[PDB]
């Protein structure tokens, strides 16, 4: 899990696993999660012989370092996907100077609250 | 609104860190004649440098060149110059930020630089900008410079065809691969004894000493 800067090379978040049900491949990556593969089969249906058409073989792996993210508003995907980004790569300006220096009226659910792992706590204490 | 009353708030109640606070904070409602120039008084020149660069001000942006004159404001505003027909600025800067290949296709094609060309590869030796003086030595002939050009630009039957003939074909012979060999001096010699200058292939043939 790596946030790219565009200007430093490639700087690294962190390793999150695959392995989410016999899983080896990560075929995608939703909001809350990473869409991972899985196994292909068929579900047989359930208290009998036949057999359900499977939901989907695409196992949605939760992003770890992404806490209060995915139970969470939209609000926080922005300001923490921001974080994180500030957090793989190193910067200030998307989580708290982009969202003070604005002019921006209202009263967002998650300001941003992770920030802690960059060492600030206000924004997950005034907004929360 | 009171971006007049929140910027003399913004220097009676700060020494740095409100100017660059407000400043980036009059960025939230686009007032540049007052944050840019809390920018420098917050230390900001970056920023101030960025903007006057971006929106073609680069005469607002050349008090900023002296703190950066990289390739990211100098060769753009070459760029520009070489969008709105100052192609000189273009290629030297394109010498300054290293695009060599696009200063040798400037000298050849927009510049009209023989001779910068064929000197400046002479002592780049460049691939590409040897390639537009492959062109030229295609359209001029300059000497074993021409010969050079024509050979680390890939333009190879060219100076192998003046080899065949004219005497840069020791030169030739030299800057495809090498000839200092008798090996070398008989298969280039057997060239011209099958294309002409039999009399120099049979002489550089006795140079093999057998």
């Amino acid at each position: 899990i790596i946030f790219v800067d565009p200007d430093k090379g490639i700087l690294l978040q962190e390793y999150q696993p695959i392995h989410t049900g016999g899983a080896t491949a990560c075929i995608g990556s939703c909001a809350p999660h990473l869409l991972t593969n899985k196994k292909s089969m068929v579900q047989p249906a359930p208290g009998s012989g036949a057999f359900q058409p499977f939901t989907s073989n695409v196992s949605k792996a939760i992003m770890t370092s992404f806490q209060g993210m995915q139970d969470s508003d939209d609000k926080t995907r922005r300001a923490l996907l921001d974080f994180s980004f500030n957090l793989a790569t190193g910067n200030m300006d998307e989580a708290f100077r982009s969202v003070k220096a604005i002019k921006n009226p209202a009263v967002w659910e998650n300001m941003a609250h992770m920030c802690i792992r960059n060492k600030r706590l206000d924004v997950a204490e005034h907004c929360l | 609104g009171d971006l007049r009353q929140g910027r003399q708030l913004a220097m009676q109640l700060n020494s740095q860190t409100l100017f660059k606070e407000c400043a980036l904070i009059l960025e939230g409602l686009q007032q540049l004649t007052e944050a840019a120039e809390m920018y420098e008084r917050a230390g900001q020149f970056e920023r101030a440098a960025s903007i006057y660069i971006q929106t073609k001000n680069f005469a607002a942006a050349a008090p900023l060149m002296a703190r950066i004159s990289s390739s990211k404001l100098q060769l753009q505003f070459a760029k520009a110059k070489e969008a709105e027909g100052r192609w000189q600025e273009a290629a030297a800067a394109y010498e300054a930020a290293g695009d060599m290949d696009a200063v040798v296709r400037l000298c050849l094609e927009r510049l009209s630089q023989p001779q910068r060309a064929y000197a400046i590869v002479r002592k780049t030796q460049s691939v590409e900008a040897a390639n537009q003086l492959s062109r030229f030595c295609l359209q001029s002939q300059d000497f074993g410079g021409a010969v050079e050009f024509l050979l680390m630009a890939g333009q190879m039957d060219q100076a192998f065809d003046i080899a065949m003939g004219h005497n840069e074909m020791d030169t030739f012979a030299r800057i495809v691969a090498a000839s200092a060999k008798p090996v070398d001096y008989q298969r280039i010699a057997q060239y011209y004894e099958s294309r002409g200058e039999y009399d120099k292939a049979a002489d550089m043939w006795s140079k093999c000493d057998q």
